[PDB]
RNA sequence: GGGG
DNA sequence: TATAATGGGAGTCTGATGCAGG
DNA sequence: CCTGCATCAGAGCCCAAAA
C-alpha cells in the first residue's frame, strides 16, 4: 500500500507539470521581478 | 432643599485618596523630594545601584538628583511640549588598571513629572498609565493535565528577568526540568550544583519509588565541573563549551543578580511556600568558585511530597488575587528605565576598548541616547500609556483606576480564554464585579475596588473590622487575599446594638463561601457594601435592585456624560457624590481658614488667618482631550466667611460640590404613540427652551506654513481669486477675527503654496490669456471648515520661527492654531441615559402643548417606554422615581446608600407627605375632584389598584403610594384610561451627538495603491463595503446594483470618471469596465514570478492593461 | 481603551 | 594605507497533516 | 502497521482609531 501512495503523490506533480507545460526548473529563479513603482510608492506626505 | 439621609451603617474609615494608586507609586520610584543618603533601594535608585558598577577600568554610580521642570505644567499644554525633569548624575571613573579616578556629573536627558491628580503632560497632551495585573513572581505547583496522579512545578520570575520553568515528571520515572522549551533530565543540573547521590537519598528517599527515578549513575561519574560541559552542549549545540563561557551562560541565566531577577514578591512567596529562607532574588548562587543552590532543591522536596500525597502540601489556584499581582506606574516606568540603563552601559564598555584607555572622563564616556529613547518611547507609545479620558472629572478618575490584563507582559486578545475573564471569588472588595468592558475585552479590563489600596509588593488590600468575642473593635486591618482566607468574616449589614453583635445567627464567608455561624466564630467584618464595587459602581442608587448587565452599563456611561451648563446632582444620590468631586481636584478648596477678599469671573482671591493674600486663579473654559468644556466657576462672595476646606469654586459637571453628570427631570413612563419604540425616548421642548441638556464643546483647527524646495508657504490676507464677502471676518495678516461665526466652507487661516510644474497646461494658459489676468506664482491652500462642523472664533494662537521661544519641527515657518467653540442644544439622535442601563436616542421633540401633564397643569419632561423595563430586570431606576416623587412636592433630595438604602415603607411614608402638597392645596383652592379623575378611578378599581368603596381622594392618595398620578393628554384632553407612574429621574446627555456623527459623500479622496474611497469622516471616506454586505447583495441578485459597488462607486478609473460626467450631463452612467485594484492584484502576482492571463472564449490572451505594459 |  | 588586534548577543489554543520510530 | 509528535495556518462585521 505505502509504495502506491507516494508513487502517486509524486506522479501527480509530475502530471501537473506535464498537462500545463511548465518547465520544474521554473521553481527556481535566474531573474527576480520587481513590482511597477506606483505599487510600492515613495511620497510626500502633508508635512513635507 | 434639605437633604434627608438613610442607612444605619456607620463606615468606620472614609474611602483611601482614590488617585493614591497613582500618586504614591510614582513618588515612590522617583523619591525626588529625598535626600540621597536617605533613598532605600527601590525605583530609579534601585535600576542605578543594579547596572553599576561597569567593568571592563571601572565606572561607579554615587547619586542621581533630579531638577526642577523648565517650565510650568499650563506652558507645557500651550507648547506641545513634555512636563518633565533634567536628571544628573553624579559617577566616578576608576582605572582597575591605574589608579586614576575622575569625577563629573553628567546629564541623562528628562523625565517626565506626574502632576497633583495622578497624570502626565506628553507632548501637550494629558496622558494616563494604566496599572497591569498578571501572576505574580514565585513558586507554583499545578496539577499535569496528562498524567492525572502528577504534577509540575513551575518557577515564574519577573517578566523579561528570566526564562520559564517547568519540572514535569516523564512517564520513565525522573524527574525532568524545561527551560526555553528544552527538557533534560533534572540530576544533572544537581549535580553542577555539587550534590552527590547521598544529599538526594537522605534529604529525599521517603517517597520509595520517586526519589530512586531521579538517579542516574552515568551523571554522578563526574566531578560537578565536567557536569557542567556535560549540561552546555545539551543547551548550545554548535558552540564550543569552554569553561569559562559555560560558567558565563548559565550564571547570566540561573544566578546573576542582574539577569535574572525573582520579585520582592517572588522571594516572600517562595519563603513562605517552601518554608525556606532567600538569601537574594536568584535560584542559585556563584560562591567559593562553585555553584551553590537555593530553590531548585526546595522546589523539588516539595514536588515529591505533594506527589506522595503528605500533609500541608496543595495546588496553587493561578487566578487567586494572592497568587496575582498589579504592576503600577512606577514599576512599570522601572522597567523601561532598567531597558534603558542597560543599552546606555553597552555604550560605556564599548568607549572602554576603543580611543585610548586613559584620556576618558566619565562626561565623554556616555551618551544618554539610549536612555532619552527608553523612556521617550514607554511614554509617547506603549500599551498602558493612553490619552487621558477628560470628558467629565469622573471619567479621569475612573481611568486612572483601571486595571488591564493586556499590554506588554500580559495576555493578548488573540491569546486569552476563560479562567482569566471570570469574577474570582478573591475579587471581593479588591477588584469590582460590575465595572469592565463588555464585548471582546470582558474581565481582563477591571476597576479598583473603592476601598481596596495596593501595598508594597503588589497585591492588592482590603479593609475588615477586628471582631473579639462578639464586640466588634474599630481597628481596621488591610489584608491580602492570602491572609483573609484564614478568617470567617461577617457581613456589613449584620445587626449590632452599641459595639456589639446583636444576631444570633450571622451571615458570613470563609473562602468566599457562603455560611451562617453563632456569634462566637465572628473574627472579622466587612467594613462598608461600598468596599465590594469600583467607584462608578458606587454612584447608583438602589442597586441592589438591579440585575447586573445592566448595573454595568450604568456604571460605564456615567464617564461619558458630558459636562452641562445648567448640570445638577440627582436628587437621589447614594452619598458618594460629594468625595468624587474632591479627589478628582476639578474644583477647589480653602487651603487654611480665611475671609474672601475678591471674587471674579477670572479669579478669586482669599485673605487667610496668617495675613497672606493667596491669589486662586480659575480655569475658564479649557479645551479638554475630547472637545468638552472644563471650565470653574466662582461660588462664594466678597467678605464671605470660609473655614479650611470650603469651596470656593465649582468645577465642570459639579453642583455645590456635588458630582453632577446630568439633570434631573420630571419623567412619565408610559408608551408614546411609537415614538417610544425600542428604547427611543421622547422629550419635551421645555427642556431646550430652558436650557437643559445643553453643552460647551470645542473642536481644534491647526495649520503649518513651512519651506518648500518651490518656496515658503505663507499665511496672508492675500489668497487669489476670492471675493470680499469671503474674507470679511478676516484679520489683516489673514488670520479669522476673534469672535466672529464661522460656518462649513469659510477660511479660518489664510495660505498661499507655491505651484508645482503642473504650472498651468495650455488649456489654461489660453483661458488666462483672455482674460487678461496673469497666472498667479500661488495657489489657494487657505484652512477651512469641514462639512458639519463650525462655531465661534474664541481664540486664535500663532507661533512663527524667530519668535521668542519657539522652534518648529525642521523646515516649519510658522504655526497656527484657531480654537472653535459651538453651544449644543439637545436635538433628535442626541443619547441620553440614567445610572441604571436605560439608555436611548432622542426620536422625538414635542412642543409643550402636547406632552402629558398633571391636573394642576405642568406637563412632564420626558416620557420613557415601560417595555424597556421588565426584560431589563433594572429595576432601581422604578424605585429612584417614586422617592422621586415625594422629592419634587416636599422639596428634598436624599442619600439611598447602596445595600443600606430607602426601603420600600421608608419611601411610602415619604410619599404619602407629598400628597397633601399635590392634593391639600387644590382642596383648600376651592377645587374638588375632578370629572376625568373619577373614570380613571373607576378603571383602577377593575384593576384592584385602589380599594372600592372611599372617597375619591383616599383613592388617589392609594394611587399616589403605588407612585401613580392622573395623566391628562395634552392632544385630546382625555385622561389616560389609567393612572400613569410619574417621578423626578436623573438622566444623562452622553458623548455621542449626532452633530459628530452624521457623514455623507457623493466622490472624494482616494487611497495610493489601490484606488479605492478612503476610510472615515474626518477624511472625507466612503462607507466600506465589505465582504457580508456583499453577500447581501447576491442573494437578493442584484447584480447591476452591486457591480456598481464593485467598479463605478470605487476604484474603476474610467468608469468612475465617465459615470459622473454623464450623471451631471443627464445620460445614463455608463456600463463598468476593468476595476483598478484587480490590476493591482494581477501585477502582484507577477512580481511573485506567476503569469495570470486573462483569456477569450477561444483560449486567447486578452489584455487589459489596453496596450500600455507590452513592448 | 470607546459605539451598535 | 603599517605597534597588535583572529568564533555573536537574545524570546496562546485549536484542528489537520506529513514525519521518523516501538 | 500504527501511533505519537511537530509545524503551520486558522481564529465575526461596521464605526470612531486621538497618530
Ligand atoms: N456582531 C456584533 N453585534 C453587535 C456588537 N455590538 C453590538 N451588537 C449588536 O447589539 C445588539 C444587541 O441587542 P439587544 O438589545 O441585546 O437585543 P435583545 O435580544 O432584544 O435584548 P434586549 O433589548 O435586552 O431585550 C445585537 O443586535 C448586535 O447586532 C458587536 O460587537 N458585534
Amino acid at each position: 500500500r505505502a509504495r502506491r501512495a507516494k508513487a502517486r503523490k509524486r506522479l501527480e506533480v509530475v502530471r501537473a507539470f506535464l498537462d500545463s507545460g511548465n518547465r520544474p526548473e521554473w521553481m527556481i529563479l535566474e531573474a527576480v521581478p520587481v513590482l511597477p513603482p506606483d505599487l510600492r510608492p515613495m511620497v510626500q506626505v502633508d508635512g513635507g | 432643599m434639605e437633604i434627608k439621609r438613610f442607612g444605619r451603617i456607620r463606615e468606620v474609615i472614609p474611602l483611601p485618596p482614590l488617585t493614591e494608586i497613582q500618586v504614591e507609586s510614582y513618588r515612590r520610584a522617583l523619591q525626588a523630594d529625598v535626600p540621597p543618603e536617605k533613598r532605600e533601594n527601590v525605583g530609579i535608585q534601585a535600576a542605578f545601584r543594579e547596572t553599576f558598577p561597569i567593568e571592563e577600568l571601572v565606572l561607579d554610580f554615587l547619586e542621581y538628583r533630579l531638577g526642577e521642570p523648565p517650565f510650568p505644567q499650563d506652558e507645557c499644554r500651550e507648547k506641545d511640549l513634555t512636563y518633565q525633569a533634567p536628571l544628573y548624575a553624579r559617577l566616578q571613573l576608576i582605572h582597575k588598571d591605574t589608579g586614576l579616578i575622575k569625577e563629573d556629573e553628567v546629564f541623562l536627558g528628562h523625565i517626565p513629572l506626574m502632576t497633583e491628580d495622578g497624570s502626565f503632560i506628553i507632548n501637550g497632551a494629558d496622558r494616563v498609565i494604566v496599572s497591569q495585573i498578571h501572576r505574580s513572581p514565585g513558586v507554583y505547583f499545578t496539577p499535569d493535565p496528562a498524567r492525572p496522579g502528577r504534577y509540575i512545578a513551575s518557577i515564574i520570575p519577573l517578566p523579561k528577568r528570566g526564562p520559564w520553568i517547568d519540572l514535569e515528571v516523564e512517564p520513565n520515572g525522573v524527574v525532568s526540568m524545561k527551560v526555553n522549551k528544552r527538557k533534560f533530565p533534572l540530576v544533572l543540573l544537581l549535580r553542577v550544583l555539587g550534590y552527590d547521590q547521598e544529599t538526594l537519598a537522605r534529604e529525599l528517599g521517603a517517597y520509595g519509588e520517586l526519589v530512586q527515578g531521579l538517579m542516574d549513575e552515568s551523571v554522578f561519574a563526574m566531578r560537578p565541573e565536567e557536569a557542567l560541559i556535560r549540561l552546555f552542549t545539551l543547551l548550545r549545540p554548535g558552540d564550543p563549551p569552554k569553561r569559562d563561557k559555560a560558567v558565563a551562560y548559565v550564571y547570566g541565566l540561573i544566578a546573576d543578580p542582574r539577569r535574572y531577577d525573582l520579585g520582592e514578591a517572588g522571594r516572600y512567596k517562595a519563603e513562605e511556600k517552601l518554608g525556606i529562607r532567600l538569601s537574594g532574588r536568584t535560584l542559585a548562587r556563584f560562591e567559593d568558585g562553585e555553584f551553590k543552590d537555593e530553590v531548585f532543591l526546595p522546589t523539588l522536596r516539595y514536588l515529591f511530597a505533594l506527589t506522595a500525597g503528605v500533609p500541608g502540601h496543595e495546588v496553587d489556584d493561578i487566578d487567586h488575587l494572592g497568587n496575582r499581582r498589579i504592576r503600577t506606574v512606577g514599576e512599570l516606568m522601572t522597567d523601561q528605565f532598567r531597558v534603558g540603563l542597560a543599552r546606555l552601559a553597552r555604550g560605556v564598555r564599548e568607549r572602554m576598548l576603543m580611543g585610548s584607555e586613559d584620556s576618558l572622563t566619565p562626561a565623554k564616556l556616555v551618551n544618554s541616547r539610549p536612555l532619552e529613547a527608553a523612556i521617550r518611547e514607554f511614554f509617547s507609545r506603549s500599551q498602558l500609556s493612553q490619552f487621558k479620558d477628560e470628558t467629565n472629572p469622573l471619567s479621569s478618575l475612573r481611568h486612572k483606576r483601571r486595571i488591564s490584563a493586556l499590554g506588554p507582559g500580559g495576555l493578548t486578545r488573540e491569546r486569552a480564554g476563560f479562567d482569566v475573564r471570570d469574577v474570582h471569588r478573591t475579587h471581593y472588595g479588591r477588584i469590582c464585579p460590575v465595572e469592565t468592558p463588555e464585548g471582546a475585552n470582558i474581565g481582563l479590563i477591571t476597576s479598583l475596588a473603592a476601598y481596596a489600596r495596593v501595598d508594597e509588593l503588589g497585591f492588592i488590600r482590603t479593609p475588615y473590622r477586628r471582631v473579639v468575642g462578639g464586640v466588634v473593635t474599630d481597628e481596621v486591618v488591610y489584608m491580602t487575599a492570602t491572609e483573609e482566607d484564614r478568617y470567617t468574616i461577617a457581613q456589613a449589614n449584620t445587626p449590632l446594638e452599641g459595639n456589639r453583635i446583636a444576631a444570633e445567627r450571622v451571615v458570613a464567608r470563609r473562602k468566599g463561601e457562603p455560611v451562617i455561624v453563632s456569634p462566637e466564630e465572628v473574627e472579622f467584618m466587612d467594613v462598608s457594601p461600598k468596599q465590594v464595587f469600583s467607584v462608578n459602581t458606587n454612584l447608583i442608587p438602589f442597586l441592589e435592585h438591579d440585575d447586573a448587565n445592566r448595573a454595568l452599563m450604568g456604571s460605564n456611561m456615567q464617564t461619558q456624560a458630558v459636562p452641562l451648563i445648567r448640570a445638577q446632582a440627582p436628587v437621589v444620590m447614594t452619598g458618594l457624590e460629594e468625595r468624587v468631586v474632591r479627589d478628582s481636584l476639578a474644583a477647589l478648596y480653602a487651603e487654611e481658614d480665611g475671609e474672601v477678599a475678591k471674587v471674579d469671573g477670572n479669579r478669586i482671591v482669599v485673605r487667610y488667618e496668617d495675613g497672606r493674600l493667596v491669589e486662586y486663579p480659575l480655569r475658564r473654559f479649557y479645551r479638554s482631550n475630547q472637545g468638552t468644556a472644563l471650565d470653574q466657576r466662582p461660588r462664594v462672595v466678597v467678605g464671605q466667611r470660609v473655614r479650611k476646606g470650603d469651596l470656593l469654586a465649582d468645577g465642570p459637571a459639579s453642583e455645590n460640590g456635588f458630582l453632577a453628570l446630568g439633570q434631573n427631570v420630571l419623567v412619565a413612563i408610559m408608551p408614546f404613540d411609537g415614538y417610544n419604540f425600542e428604547d427611543a425616548i421622547v422629550i419635551s421642548e421645555e427642556l431646550l427652551k430652558r436650557d437643559f441638556y445643553t453643552s460647551i464643546h470645542i473642536e481644534r483647527y491647526e495649520i503649518e506654513a513651512r519651506d518648500t524646495k518651490l518656496g515658503p508657504e505663507r499665511i496672508t490676507r492675500d489668497i487669489p481669486h476670492l471675493s470680499e464677502a469671503a474674507l470679511r471676518d478676516l484679520d489683516e495678516e489673514g488670520v479669522v477675527r476673534i469672535g466672529a461665526e464661522v460656518k462649513p466652507g469659510d477660511i479660518l487661516v489664510g495660505r498661499t503654496s507655491f505651484k508645482g510644474e503642473s504650472e498651468p497646461t495650455p488649456e489654461e494658459r489660453l483661458l488666462r490669456s483672455i482674460f487678461g489676468e496673469k497666472a498667479r506664482d500661488v495657489k489657494d491652500t487657505s484652512l477651512r471648515v469641514p462639512p458639519g462642523e463650525g462655531g465661534i472664533v474664541v481664540r486664535t494662537v500663532r507661533l512663527r520661527r524667530g519668535d521668542p521661544g519657539v522652534e518648529l519641527k525642521p523646515g516649519v515657518r510658522e504655526v497656527v492654531r484657531v480654537y472653535v467653540a459651538q453651544k449644543r442644544k439637545l436635538q433628535v439622535g442626541d443619547k441620553l441615559a440614567n445610572r441604571h442601563g436605560n439608555k436611548g436616542v432622542v426620536a422625538k421633540i414635542l412642543p409643550v402643548e402636547d406632552m402629558p401633564h398633571l391636573p394642576d397643569g405642568t406637563p412632564v419632561d420626558v416620557i420613557l417606554n415601560p417595555l424597556g423595563v421588565p426584560s431589563r430586570m433594572n429595576l432601581g431606576q422604578i424605585l429612584e422615581t417614586h422617592l422621586g416623587l415625594a422629592g419634587y412636592f416636599l422639596g428634598q433630595r436624599y442619600i439611598s446608600p447602596i445595600f443600606d438604602g430607602a426601603k420600600e415603607p421608608e419611601i411610602k411614608e415619604l410619599l404619602a407627605q407629598a400628597f397633601e402638597v399635590y392634593f391639600g392645596k387644590r382642596k383648600g383652592e376651592g377645587f374638588g375632584v375632578d370629572k376625568r379623575e373619577v373614570e380613571v378611578l373607576r378603571r383602577a378599581e377593575k384593576l384592584g389598584l385602589v380599594t372600592p368603596g372611599k372617597t375619591p381622594e383616599e383613592q388617589l392618595k392609594e394611587l399616589f403610594l403605588q407612585g401613580k398620578v392622573v395623566l391628562y393628554d395634552g392632544r385630546t384632553g382625555e385622561p389616560i384610561e389609567g393612572p400613569i407612574v410619574v417621578g423626578q429621574m436623573f438622566i444623562m446627555k452622553l458623548y455621542h451627538m449626532v452633530e459628530d456623527k452624521m457623514h455623507a459623500r457623493s466622490t472624494g479622496p482616494y487611497s495610493l495603491i489601490t484606488q479605492q474611497p478612503l476610510g472615515g469622516k474626518a477624511q472625507f471616506g466612503g462607507q466600506r463595503f465589505g465582504e457580508m454586505e456583499v453577500w447581501a447583495l447576491e442573494a437578493y441578485g442584484a447584480a447591476h446594483t452591486l457591480q456598481e459597488m464593485l467598479t463605478l462607486k470605487s476604484d474603476d478609473i474610467e468608469g468612475r470618471n465617465a459615470a459622473y460626467e454623464a450623471i451631471i450631463k443627464g445620460e445614463d452612467v455608463p456600463e463598468p469596465s476593468v476595476p483598478e485594484s484587480f490590476r493591482v492584484l494581477v501585477k502582484e502576482l507577477q512580481a511573485l514570478a506567476l503569469d495570470v492571463q486573462t483569456l477569450d472564449e477561444k483560449d486567447n490572451p486578452v489584455d487589459i492593461f489596453e496596450g500600455l505594459a507590452s513592448k
